[PDB]
């Protein structure tokens, strides 16, 4: 599996003593308010601060029963993708090569041009597949990304890392998206980790969940053990009630 | 205490009467005047386009004798606004010119006299450089075709045209002028060379030191496939020497036809 | 499936056919208006004895090579530079390359001084000063954007202070051979100059044209192209070496050319694409057309005097940059 | 409650010593022989030191309030066109006033001229060319920050080739007269020059001083400032002209110059704030006292040889280029 | 009274705001709901006059605050009836939280302390950012910036002796906590000066929690208006959204999926 064991990282030390796995077929939701780790728990499965980052880091985080460490930059494109949380073009791309740019890591071709169209698609975004990237609304490019990150990992067990994918999407997208991500990650052995905004939704579509309170793991297990009043308020310093429907839903008392 | 700028001045102010007379001691000069040794001697403020007006005065003059070439306007001009008398002198390639750099240093410096033999054993030994020339054609056919290089950027090389010290130093040596069309000084092409068609290469002591020395101005892009190249037919003079236009004009003229002619023996 | 760019064959081979035609067009010029029945003889065999040897063989020919190699390398070059920074005005001259080769060159114009050593003077000069900004800006081993731009123009005014006070130091002779050389000429073409440029120019186009997937996948974002596992940081070095050599080279003899690592690969990217597989070569076909095409009016506009060809590149320039302008103001 | 707008008056009154103290030591330097005791009877006593009250009075003192004015005018639209182009690099030069100036001045050395009639080419010759950046970029009537950039670097192209060919056609005095100028110096500082150029810099900088409370809200932003009702349209023209009035008066008798546009409003945005009221002062005080230090080691580094100060202002940023650089590696 | 009618604005090729008409009143506050980019950031900017104020987009209809049509009021005199917080950019120049702040005062000026240097500071504590004052804002976090920058538009609308607040999204990228805090304080800053707020957000939960007014803002037109009891349906939430929606209760009410 992915698994960090008493991963520490460091300027203080942002991360400390944490130890999580993240496993194929589930989702996990990576819960905590802002600076507190989130993001640096994320680039460290990555693997962006152990094959060559000056900050320093313990314990270790174990890919599929190998460390992070020993695997190099190529390899590791080939089982793990990661979605940072938005970025532009900055060169006007058409929509398939920068989708197509998602085949990069596999390398010696119209089996990549196939994945390439089946995952705009999947990913709702097909029919952008001529237009210039510089000319599209936050969720079109969004889709966009999701598609070439999709287009990453196929094969035919990897790992998805997002980093608030969600964000700036309107309201249909932000579920679609999400419920993309379960039915991908079902249907492959694909395991996600996901870095959600918005509490919510890490209740309505995470199977794992992770709270990061202090530098720290405070709570982790399914969303209806770990979403509670208490938890919540030492996680996010903030006085949440719980209510049920027809999964539980978050309301400030 | 009295400060020249440009060789062929120096040459002038010296052969009005060495140094020091009793009427006038030389101070300083630019980098430019290099013959004779009395003018080598002199402190120098920089070359004669670039100047430091209290440089030029730390050599405390009381008279500037400046070429035409003289400058900065700007340090003219501060040297000028200190009170010292500045004399500027005209450069028209030709006896006149020469003439009134003699007789005109020989009056600012108050000695008539001196200018008066000055200039007539220059002109003298002038008529006699006619003479000598109009002996014979360098080559024994109608004037050559010369071209002068004055230096090179690299393997292009930059040219005399018209207007030019070289341009009328050729003629006065008895041969023609290999680039036409142009005044002043210019980049030369291989287009320019070959139709051109320089019958001799004439280039001073420092050119030729700069492109590395007889081989190394033949072999230069286009100079090969010459006359002049083919014949590898190569004069170097020195530049103060050549191209001052002072009172060794009639000896300057006399060794360029000199050279000239032994070239094309 | 589709769709995409279809006309790229067809821009570059209509770039291929012209930078052929304007070369041949290139010999049938100019001054010294010539007749070439003797070359054939001089080439090889024919009638008439040496004579056009002389000329298209020695002079002419080298030139237009030159020109080419000068075009598709500060073209090419370009498009790599370009691709690295995310940026498109990145000239290839960031290296300090081009300050480099000129302090070279007019130290040894100024500090006795020979021929064939004023090449090396610059060469050897524009790569030391490549590695002096290199050598600032890395932190070992990576390096930074923003950071290589900074070490880059620090230098750069250290490398042309020493110009500034080599030029005031410098007597005649030095001062207008410098300026024209620092305007850029093939004036002095010849061929083992470009028998002893091409092995480096047509080296670092190959060093250049194999990292052309890795340089795709940094187009967007130096980030997710690391998680796409390229090796960004050699990336960089690769593609710094081998402009720093091929630019290198190309300044040496050619002197300062500007405005075709700007032009020539913009030009090709508002036709096409910025698909890196596609822009390397155009940029080159390209930017060896325009500047074989300004080297011809270098030669001729006026004659018999060789404008410096930078005179005229930038001439080039200014309306090209006149004219994004004017597709670039709504709202 | 509240705060740190203090410290800047202790930086600020010892800038104005530093500035008052540097103009004595660079009225108290000439060629090598002369004491201040003759000094001092040279311009308040007999007329046994008449001949050194002339120097100190003609020769000196306009050379140093030169160095103040070109130094406090550089320094202080420096402030201006930084704050209006929100980033700390933009020079006065990017009107493409300093450009302009060098081509009037250029094509006046190869025109018919002289003489007091060359820096009216130099400074029409500027006013022209920012004109003629600000008619295009313009869009009658709203701007465009990236605009002004592209079409002043459209022209800076046209303007450096009018150059190049300039400096290729001119005869030698005219060669080394360009390359010089364009180094800039104030060898040429007179009373009468700089009796009409101070008029210029003294109001373009009035009228600049009005503007600084509206170029504060511009440094949070063009569409914020116009929420708090700063006609950001009219400002830009005015910062525009001041500075095309000031700086187009500055070149047109020193040359070039440059690093201290860079370099001066920037050391005082480090000691203290950005805020437009502390910076423009600051700024025009340590430009003056920065380039007075420059010049007077051009005086006397290598008399009685006169070094171009373009020479020593380069030597002036690098190590504090390469400052900069050490302290923002990361990242 | 700020008041669109019948406002219609057009960027070629299309109309993106047709035939609008909202009214903003000092006191209530309005949250601005609908689909990303149906127009809200460009309602917003109409209503601040920025496509009105210049000295190339067509606008039709009238917007009026307190009486007086928009186009007619000269900027820097709108500066001192409304102003407008867009979720902002870090500066380009190290600005002290102080300094920035102060800048909130600029609209009213003749130097200008110290009165308007005290508000300053009120409006810090008020913002819950006055042990930030020395602070440089480059060095901040985006939600301490956030709270400098909210800190500043407050700074600029202090009456102490009827004025329009615009927040364009002024919570996103805040935690919870912050989220509501905000919220509460701008209801509150409402209703002790007689204020008008027009609130962009992205939880439609959020508007029903502190919003006293609603518009749903789909295809381009408001297609619901009124309290959060009356727009929070599943119906309109689902035109506007084109997303499932069923309303849950609480001892207001909130919004579930399926």
């Amino acid at each position: 599996m992915l698994t960090a064991h008493h991963l520490d990282v460091a300027h203080g030390t942002i991360l400390r003593d944490l130890s999580l796995s993240i496993e194929p077929g589930r989702v996990t939701a990576l819960l905590g308010r802002n600076g507190a780790g989130k993001s640096t728990l994320l680039k460290t499965f990555a693997g962006e601060l152990t094959g060559s980052v000056g900050v320093r880091v313990t314990g270790d985080v174990t890919l599929n029963g190998e460390p992070l460490a020993r695997i190099d930059a190529p390899r590791l494109a080939c089982l793990r993708a990661v979605l940072p949380q938005a970025a532009q073009p900055a060169f006007p791309f058409s929509v398939d090569e920068i989708v197509l740019l998602g085949r990069y890591p596999h390398a010696r071709s119209h089996r990549d041009r196939d994945i390439a169209w089946r995952a705009l698609e999947r990913a709702g975004a097909d029919a952008l597949v001529g237009r210039d990237v510089t000319t599209l609304s936050g969720g079109e490019l969004a889709r966009v990304q999701f598609a070439r990150v999709l287009a990453q990992l196929w094969p035919d067990p990897r790992y998805l890392l997002l980093d608030e994918p969600t964000a700036a999407l309107d309201l249909a997208h932000q579920h679609r998206l999400l419920d993309t991500v379960r039915a991908v990650a079902r249907e492959w052995q694909l395991g996600v980790l996901a870095i959600v905004h918005d509490p919510n939704l890490a209740a309505r579509h995470a199977d794992a969940i992770a709270m990061l309170a202090d530098g720290t793991i405070v709570a982790h297990g399914a969303p209806r053990d770990v979403m509670t009043p208490a938890h919540i308020a030492q996680c996010y310093g903030f006085a949440v009630k719980m209510v049920e429907t027809g999964p539980p839903v978050m309301v400030p008392a | 205490r009295v400060i020249v700028i440009g060789g062929a001045l120096a040459e002038t102010a010296f052969a009005l009467g060495g140094a020091e007379t009793p009427r006038y001691r030389l101070v300083g000069a630019d980098t430019t005047c290099t013959y004779p040794d009395a003018a080598k001697r002199l402190p120098k403020v920089g070359y004669q386009r670039a100047l430091s007006a209290e440089g030029l005065l730390s050599l405390r003059p009381d008279l500037v004798l400046a070429s035409a070439e003289a400058g900065p306007p700007t340090a003219i001009a501060q040297v000028k606004g200190a009170g010292v008398t500045v004399t500027t002198f005209d450069e028209r390639h030709d006896v006149e010119s020469v003439r009134a750099k003699i007789t005109g240093v020989a009056q600012a410096l108050d000695v008539r006299d001196a200018g008066a033999a000055l200039l007539q054993r220059f002109d003298r030994d002038w008529q006699a450089a006619r003479d000598a020339v109009a002996a014979r054609v360098p080559g024994g056919a109608q004037p050559p075709r010369v071209l002068f290089v004055l230096n090179h950027t690299g393997t292009q090389a930059l040219v005399a045209g018209q207007r030019t010290a070289a341009d009328a130093m050729i003629r006065y040596a008895g041969a023609r002028n290999a680039m036409q069309g142009f005044d002043h000084y210019k980049p030369l092409t291989t287009e320019a060379l070959a139709a051109a068609a320089p019958d001799v290469v004439l280039i001073s002591d420092e050119g030729l030191a700069a492109v590395g020395g007889h081989a190394a101005l033949l072999a230069t892009p286009g100079f090969g496939a010459t006359p002049a190249g083919r014949a590898r037919r190569v004069v170097s003079l020195d530049a103060l020497f050549l191209l001052g236009f002072g009172p060794r004009l009639p000896l300057a003229v006399t060794t360029l036809h000199r050279r000239l002619s032994d070239a094309l023996a | 499936l589709g769709t995409s760019r279809r006309f790229a064959p067809f821009v570059l081979a209509a770039l291929a056919i012209l930078m052929g035609a304007m070369s041949v067009v290139a010999l049938c010029v100019g001054a010294y208006r010539i007749p070439l029945a003797e070359a054939w003889a001089a080439l090889s065999g024919d009638p008439a004895a040496q004579q056009a040897r002389a000329v298209l063989l020695d002079i002419r020919a080298p030139r237009v090579v030159l020109a080419l190699l000068v075009g598709g390398g500060f073209g090419a070059t370009g498009a790599a530079m370009q691709a690295l920074f995310r940026n498109p005005l990145a000239d290839p001259g960031l290296v300090g390359v081009s300050s480099g080769a000129a302090l070279g060159a007019t130290t040894l114009i100024v500090l006795g001084a020979s021929a064939a050593a004023l090449p090396v003077a610059a060469f050897a000069g524009g790569l030391a000063v490549a590695a002096l900004v290199y050598r600032l800006a890395a932190s070992r081993g990576r390096l930074a954007l923003p950071l290589l731009l900074l070490a880059g123009i620090a230098i750069n005014a250290l490398v042309g202070a020493a110009i500034g006070l080599l030029t005031f130091v410098a007597d005649d002779a030095q001062l207008r051979s410098l300026t024209f050389w620092s305007l850029g000429s093939l004036g002095g073409a010849q061929w083992p100059t470009l028998a002893a440029v091409a092995p480096c120019v047509a080296l670092g186009g190959v060093l250049l044209v194999r990292e052309r997937d890795a340089l795709n996948a940094l187009q967007l974002g130096e980030t997710e192209a690391l998680h796409l596992g390229v090796p960004v940081q050699r990336l960089k070095r690769r593609v710094l070496v081998a402009v720093a050599l091929a630019v290198g080279a190309l300044v040496s003899c050619a002197g300062i050319i500007g405005f075709i690592g700007l032009v020539a690969p913009h030009c090709v990217r508002l036709a096409c694409g910025p698909d890196q597989r596609i822009v390397l070569p155009g940029a080159a076909l390209l930017g060896a057309l325009l500047t074989l095409a300004a080297d011809l009016a270098a030669r001729t506009v006026a004659a018999p005097a060789d404008i410096p060809l930078g005179v005229l590149t930038a001439l080039l320039g200014a309306p090209f940059f006149l004219a994004l302008l004017w597709k670039n103001r709504g709202a």
